[PDB]
């Protein structure tokens, strides 16, 4: 109810029964009896009523037991998430991600081996925690494959820099793993975590980082009006030169609309030869490149 | 645009505004960094990051814009919808809202009656509640539910009856086996010990069982609604023992649940029901909760939203995640916080697709409700989300909010276009509308005009070579831009722009260098000085804006300041030397060819020339036809015979050459100066000279002045050796008089036969005399040829306390914390200090350096404070119908046989205008309707008047702000105030210009703490912001007895008010200083103990017009101590804007909540519709209210948004659903519409324009 949910957790977990050998499996075998009754429940046969009822008893049992395993074992998931903290993933959120790493550890275990929860539970409390840190720690998603090779290369480096005190180069880390060097430049450049964009500068307050950056997405004003002077300038030229040479260089380019014409698809419409359409075309735009209708267009690019 | 509203955001609203499910955390792919679908920055539901394309990457292609992609969805439009489109998440359970719960308790409301605390511990999933109880339902079968409760005890006492009849049998049998077997001596003792500690143990346990039964028992038996259970188990038993009776939940969802059933208008029914009759804070809890209640219910708004399902997202690029240089990327922190909500909202959801315990279920509920908490205010409650383990990552809120919100850094003040910044430099060549812009900077601010006028002068062919040869630079460029730049004035402007002729606008002048030059005679009016000053340049861009830099802006017609309407644009530090130096008279230097005629002032010029007249010497100058003499020299004219006029005929003057050079400076019209000019003088004339001429002529008259001024200053004889700065020859014998007495103190210390403060206390004493008695040595010490008295005596630039501690000692300096050295420093500058009296010394100057700093700090402070409660009045109207006026006295403190003006009647009477005609002997002296200056002042005082009528602002009532007339002529301009101009921020800037200028602290205390009052800045601060002074006056409510009663714990005073009054008694502290008489006659005017007394009471017991003349001569006289002069208008306008807000009681009849902030025009209009509907009217009493309560309580909340308080309000009016109306500046200025002052007016922008008949006929 205060600040620190974390003290507030702990203290929800409460003073549990920690449970000894003898406990935990007929724990473990009341979790059987329910979900084997609930089981038999499932099934459309028809039976008496007072074995229903009992059968859900037996379901309801399972179900506290159930419960009573995790609460049992809420002690030992948060020993474990804490070693895993303080990496981007905030504390309480480990804590409930290895919380979801038990619950399907218990569902998948049976009594035939006679061993301690710890022992297995541990397994996938390591494989949540670290599958939850692979996908949701960092702002962009990396794969959880990714994840483990990077993170196995980042552990081998440091091992190579505690082994020879020095700064390997990327060939001798790339053909002490097997990988091409390449790849590993991309791994550890995919590697990195993102800067927020409110960091201060320094003295003063109100110069923020994110007031720096400009945008390339930005309309620039000289460009936009240097496109509309480019269009009537080429408007302009265009009426200065003959009207059929105008008309046919308006459709070969497609400049009246937004869709460019083949030679053979203005053969129709007008009736000239492939020869001859293609001949005036190359006439207009030899007479387009003499330099006298150039500085016009020149400085336009 | 007419109307900007708000509310609460039902989740129908956010669904209508979304366009999707924010359903996945992750963002962009990490290898072909491509938006994601359906996650966050989805190009699916926000917008196509690039343009016209879609995800998947077909539809390219323009042409088929406005429609939908079958493979992705993406709609094929521009990039620029991102920024206005957005989505929502869905929560699984829902949370509530950060803004509304855990606030100040009048947002909060206790819309539901439950404590802080209680809310958080049902919300924050810690502590059970009941949401619903049938209780009708619980009380139906009572009997029944009673028989069972009794067969239940009945079967418990059979079965402990049984218990311990079988108990006591088991006992008998084994006492008696254990002594019949004898196996031991007392082993029947030991198993005896042991079954009755088993008796205590079991009967202990029968106990327990009884005592759980009772205590759930009695717990039903009291349960109602807005229940809480702490404890987990309790919940858990009732809900075990007890079905299906009453209904409760966990979590947000209670609120919800409660929310959705909650019956309001009964509740406000009742309410007041309990607000007619009670007492004690009852009244208060009921009356917040009523005004908080009462929201709902008159507006349309459910209350739903306080409790939300929904989380609507910002839009990707106003969260961006903008790719840099090598690879790295910038997110903003919503990024990360929506990722948070997200991911927790995923995992509830996870959580409650299978069966999970109902512990991880809550704890998942409250760390989904923190971070959207930490969403909505990220270090609201608890610590704060900090991520990178540096900083706390910045909310919603924390972007609306401060310096670094967008309220105050992105939406009063913004970045422009079109704009330059260099140093400046001083150009006397300059006229007074212009100044000398560089080159570059030229090209640069003109950069399109200069490619417009290249394009039309054909030196370039098309845009983009022009374009081409103005980033090469041609000298064709340069002449074309100097052809350009005439006739398009820009706006300079200095960073502090303290009051409003911090920025003028110029007339631009293509100079070389890489620095602006600007006229010396308006640096003064920057505050600007040569020393690295840096001065940015805007420039009007539309005909518009450079039309009003033209007419309203231009250097040449702000001669005048409006802070006292005193000349601001003659500045003193150079050129009123030269005109001094150009027309004192001849003391202490030979006046060669002393008193020889002349015929012309050529011919005195020549003779100046030639060597033989000093440039001051008394001669008699003949001066041409048309020169106007004197205004002493017209009755004494040249005698005549004949009858003659001196008015237009030449004369002979007993003046030197320098005096007729100055009026050959003067216009021809203006009459013949004939005195020593200075500084002060210089003022009067610039001042007759702007009031009697216009205004291209004073431009003229200045610019002459600072020509003349210059060049007479550069031959003046001013300069600096260590010759010209003279110690007094006394000093020495005064010092050694004074260091043997001291010395004889020393020794008579010794002795012990004085104390170490008294010693130091008389030491002080006689240092001071010491310093001021060789002050005036040094007075007496210098003549008139040196230059430093040259330019402090002339008013140039200095005052005698610098010349006093450079030339005489240095006088008594302080210590740290505020004291005094007994040793003062007796060497002057010129002299030299030693090594511990230069020690001393920088005690004090980093003191007043640290001082300055924060004294400027809390001056833009204030002035921000006062700008915003005293925006929003401009004179709308021409003239009120209105007669009333301000008893402002004239003649004060007449001698005997004489009448004497006020002595501050230059800033209090003068610039006004007269209610009514005044009348001594029947005949009307001053007509009504009139500015007050010199000769009508004058004459009204050499008639006889004693006061006079003024109209002032505060007497003045309109339909809306005030009138032109009845706030006077403007102080700026000189003239009658114009229809629209934007009086309250001119008033504002006028109190705040000078708040730096105060330089005031407590000099010493006494070695008592609480006996001086605040002094200087905070002194101001804390009158405008209507708060008890430290020193506190009481003043007594009526006439009558006064007598003390000096109780040894703490003093007493009683005073006794006849006429059968009511006794009142004041408590008074054990302090030194009480003036009263015991048993003495008292009555309302005076102060019990003197100090400030507290104007809240002043106005309660005394009047409006005694409080708003204590507040203004309080503030004058703060002010006036100091030297600057401000007129009482400015303070005046503050102080209507102070007194609006009335507070009402008895409020039975009127409808409306009584003991609150209530308008006086709105309560005036509630009370004329009552009287109207026959209801006796409702009682009130005006509230003197401080800058910033008056500035938060507007009915614009986009102008209280703007300020301090921005969460409060945005909360506040979200609840009360109001929308503000757009009358104002501050909501004008945030939408980017034409303010309503001056040219924004609706009578001004409805002109239609069109030539005369003629005019198209000549052409
Ligand atoms: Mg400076
Ligand atoms: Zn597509
Ligand atoms: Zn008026």
């Amino acid at each position: 109810a205060t600040a620190d949910p974390v003290k507030d957790y702990l203290k929800q977990i409460g003073k549990v029964p920690l449970l000894n050998a003898e406990q935990e499996v007929e724990l473990a075998k009341r979790i059987e009896a329910g979900l084997f009754a609930e089981d038999k429940l499932a099934n459309s046969d028809k039976l008496a009523p007072k074995l229903k009822r009992e059968l859900e008893i037996i379901a309801e049992d399972g179900r506290r037991a159930k419960n009573h395993l995790l609460e049992a074992n809420l002690r030992l998931v948060v020993s474990l998430a804490k070693r895993y903290t303080g990496r981007g993933m905030l504390f309480l959120d480990l804590i409930q991600e290895g919380n979801l790493g038990l619950i399907r550890a218990v569902e998948k275990f049976d009594y035939t081996k006679g061993y301690k929860f710890s022992t297995y539970a541990t397994w996938w409390i390591r494989q949540a925690i670290t599958r939850a840190m692979a996908d949701q720690a960092r702002t962009i998603r990396i794969p959880v494959h990714m994840v483990e090779v990077i993170n196995k290369l980042a552990r081998v480096q440091r091992q190579m820099l505690q082994d020879l005190g020095r700064e390997p180069t990327p060939e001798e880390l790339a053909k002490e793993l097997d990988m091409t060097p390449e790849k590993v430049i991309e791994v550890q450049k995919y590697g990195r975590e993102p800067i927020s964009l409110h960091t201060p500068l320094g003295e003063d307050g109100d110069s923020e980082f994110g007031d720096l950056i400009e945008d390339s997405e930005a309309v620039v004003p000289a460009d936009a009006v240097s496109f509309t002077l480019l269009q009537e300038q080429l408007h302009s030229v265009l009426d200065t030169l003959s009207e059929r040479e105008a008309g046919v260089v308006s459709m070969r380019f497609g400049l009246t609309d937004g869709q460019p014409k083949t030679l053979d698809e203005i053969g129709k419409v007008y009736g000239v030869t492939r020869e001859r359409i293609r001949q005036i075309e190359s006439k207009t735009m030899s007479k387009l490149r003499h330099p006298s209708r150039s500085q016009v267009l020149r400085d336009y690019l | 645009f007419d109307e900007l509203r708000i509310g609460l955001a039902t989740a129908d609203d956010i669904r209508q505004w979304s366009h999707g499910e924010v359903k996945k955390p992750e963002t962009i792919n990490y290898r072909t960094l491509k938006p994601e679908k359906d996650g966050l920055f989805c190009e699916k539901i926000f917008g196509p990051t690039r343009d016209w394309e879609c995800y998947c990457g077909k539809y390219k292609r323009v042409r088929f814009k406005g429609i939908i992609c079958e493979r992705c969805g993406v709609e094929v439009t521009r990039a620029k919808v991102r920024r206005e489109r957005m989505g929502h998440i869905e929560l699984a359970a829902p949370v509530t809202h950060i803004w509304y719960f855990k606030g100040v308790p009048s947002r909060l409301g206790y819309l539901l009656d439950l404590a802080p605390k209680d809310l958080e511990k049902v919300i924050y999933f810690a502590a059970y509640m009941i949401t619903f109880v049938d209780e009708e339902r619980r009380t139906r079968d009572l009997p029944s539910l009673e028989a069972h409760v009794s067969v239940e005890r009945q079967q418990i006492e059979q079965r402990r009856d049984s218990d311990l009849e079988a108990r006591a049998k088991k006992l008998e049998t084994d006492l008696a086996e254990l002594e019949a077997e004898g196996a031991k001596a007392d082993v029947r003792r030991k198993v005896r010990e042991g079954a009755e500690r088993e008796m205590k143990q079991l009967r202990d346990r029968a106990q327990r069982e009884i005592d759980r039964l009772d205590e759930v028992w009695n717990r039903f038996k009291n349960l109602k609604v807005q229940d809480l259970e702490g404890d987990e188990l309790l919940y858990r038993e009732l809900r075990d023992r007890f079905g299906t009776y009453f209904d409760g939940s966990m979590g947000a969802a209670a609120l919800q649940k409660r929310l959705e059933s909650f019956d309001l208008d009964e509740e406000a029914e009742r309410l007041r029901e309990i607000i007619r009759t009670g007492k004690g804070q009852k009244k208060t809890r009921a009356l917040k909760r009523l005004k908080v209640v009462s929201a709902f219910l008159q507006t349309s708004n459910s209350p739903k939203g306080m409790v939300l399902d929904c989380v609507p997202v910002i839009p990707p690029d106003l969260r961006p995640m903008v790719q840099l240089d090598g690879g790295r990327f910038a997110t903003s922190d919503l990024n990360d916080l929506y990722r948070r909500v997200i991911n927790r909202n995923n995992r509830l959801k996870r959580l409650l697709d299978l069966g999970a315990p109902e512990i991880i279920v809550n704890n998942e509920k409250r760390m989904l409700q923190e971070a959207v908490d930490a969403l909505f205010d990220n270090g609201r409650r608890g610590r704060p989300v900090t991520g990178p383990g540096n900083r706390p990552l910045k909310s919603l809120s924390d972007m609306l909010k401060g310096k670094q919100g967008r309220f105050r850094q992105n939406l009063l003040g913004k970045r422009v276009d079109y704009s330059a910044r260099s140093v400046i430099v001083v150009g006397p060549q300059l006229k007074l509308h212009q100044c000398g812009l560089p080159k570059a900077m030229a090209l640069e601010l003109f950069k399109p005009f200069v490619m417009k006028r290249l394009v039309d002068l054909n030196h370039a062919q098309n845009i983009k070579s022009a374009k081409r040869m103005v980033e090469r630079g041609r000298t064709v460029v340069y002449d074309v831009l100097e052809e350009v730049i005439a006739e398009h004035p820009v706006l300079l402007n200095r960073a502090p722009t303290l009051h409003r002729l911090g920025i003028q606008a110029f007339e631009p002048q293509l100079v070389e260098g890489k620095a602006i030059q600007i006229h010396p005679l308006v640096c003064t009016a920057f505050n600007a000085d040569f020393d690295g000053d840096q001065m940015a340049v805007h420039l009007p861009l539309s005909a518009e804006a450079q039309a009003e830099a033209r007419i309203l802006m231009l250097s040449s017609n702000n001669i005048l300041k409006p802070a006292d309407g005193r000349p601001v644009t003659m500045p003193t530090q150079d050129m009123v030397l030269g005109l001094f130096f150009l027309t004192t008279d001849s003391e202490g230097r030979s006046p060669k060819g002393e008193g020889r005629a002349f015929g012309s002032s050529a011919e005195a010029i020549m003779a100046f020339d030639a060597g033989d007249l000093t440039l001051q010497a008394k001669i008699d100058i003949r001066f041409p036809v048309g020169t106007i003499p004197p205004r002493g020299f017209e009755p004494p004219a040249r005698e005549e015979g004949e009858p003659e006029w001196q008015q237009g005929d030449t004369f002979t003057l007993k003046t030197t050459l320098g005096r007729a050079l100055f009026n050959e400076l003067l216009p021809e019209d203006y009459p013949f100066v004939d005195y020593e000019v200075g500084k002060k003088q210089l003022s009067e004339i610039v001042n007759d000279l702007a009031e009697r001429y216009p205004k291209v002529i004073v431009a003229a008259t200045l610019d002459n002045l600072k020509a003349a001024g210059f060049f007479w200053a550069t031959r003046s004889g001013v300069t600096v050796a260590i010759s010209d700065i003279v110690v007094p020859d006394a000093k020495k014998e005064i010092v050694k008089g004074y260091e043997g007495q001291d010395e004889k103190v020393q020794k008579q210390y010794e002795r012990g036969l004085i104390t170490k403060e008294e010693r130091t206390q008389e030491l002080i004493a006689i240092w001071t005399k010491a310093t001021n008695e060789v002050a005036e040595a040094m007075n007496d010490n210098f003549p008139k040829t040196n230059p430093v008295s040259m330019m402090v005596n002339s008013g140039a630039r200095g005052n005698m306390m610098q010349m006093r501690q450079i030339a005489g000692m240095r006088g008594l300096v302080s210590n740290a914390k505020n004291e005094t050295i007994p040793r003062p420093i007796k060497a002057s500058f010129r002299e030299g200090l030693s090594v511990l009296e230069y020690f001393i010394s920088t005690h004090g100057a980093r003191k007043g350096l640290a001082d300055t700093a924060l004294r400027t700090a809390d001056s833009g402070y204030l002035t921000r404070r006062l700008v915003d409660v005293s925006q929003d009045v401009i004179i709308r109207e021409e003239d009120c119908g209105t007669e009333r006026g301000l008893k402002l006295p004239i003649a004060t403190r007449d001698a005997d046989g004489t009448l004497r003006k006020a002595e501050d009647v230059e800033t209090s009477v003068y610039a006004r205008m007269l209610a009514e005609d005044v009348v001594i002997d029947g005949k009307v002296i001053a007509p009504a309707n009139v500015d007050l200056g010199d000769v009508l002042i004058d004459a009204l005082v050499a008639h006889g008047v004693e006061e006079v009528k003024t109209r002032s602002i505060l007497t003045c009532e309109s339909q809306v702000g005030t009138c032109a007339m009845c706030y006077g002529r403007s102080l700026a301009t000189g003239k009658l105030v114009d229809i629209g101009e934007a009086v309250g921020i001119i008033a504002a800037q006028s109190i705040g210009e000078p708040g730096t200028q105060l330089t005031m602290r407590t000099f010493h205390t006494g070695g008592v703490a609480g006996d001086d009052i605040t002094q200087g800045l905070p002194r101001v601060v804390e009158l405008f912001e209507a708060r008890t002074p430290k020193g506190v006056a009481p003043i007594s409510e009526a006439s009558g007895r006064v007598r003390i009663e000096e109780t040894e714990k703490t003093k007493k005073i009683v005073v006794t008010p006849d006429d059968g009054s009511d006794e009142t008694a004041f408590p008074i502290s054990k302090r030194a200083r009480l003036l009263v008489g015991e048993g003495d006659h008292v009555e309302v005017g005076q102060k019990l103990t003197v100090g400030a007394t507290n104007p809240h009471d002043v106005l309660r017991i005394l009047g409006q017009r005694a409080v708003q003349v204590h507040l203004v001569g309080e503030v004058q006289k703060v002010y006036n101590s100091q030297g600057v002069s401000i007129h009482d208008k400015h303070i005046e306008i503050i102080i209507r804007q102070m007194l609006r807000r009335v507070t009402i009681i008895e409020s039975g009849d009127a409808e409306l909540l009584p003991g609150e902030l209530v308008e006086r025009t709105k309560f005036e209009t509630e009370n004329r519709r009552v009287v109207q509907e026959g209801g006796h009217p409702a009682s009130g009493r005006p509230q003197l209210m401080g800058i910033t309560k008056a500035s938060l309580a507007t009915e614009s909340w986009l102008s209280a948004a703007s300020f301090q308080e921005t969460t409060r309000v945005l909360t506040d009016a979200a609840i009360n659903a109001k929308s503000d109306s757009l009358i104002g500046l501050k909501e004008n200025v945030i939408i980017g519409k034409l303010i309503p002052a001056g040219t924004g007016l609706s009578r001004y922008r409805n002109i239609r324009v069109e030539p005369t008949e003629e005019a198209k006929a000549a052409m």
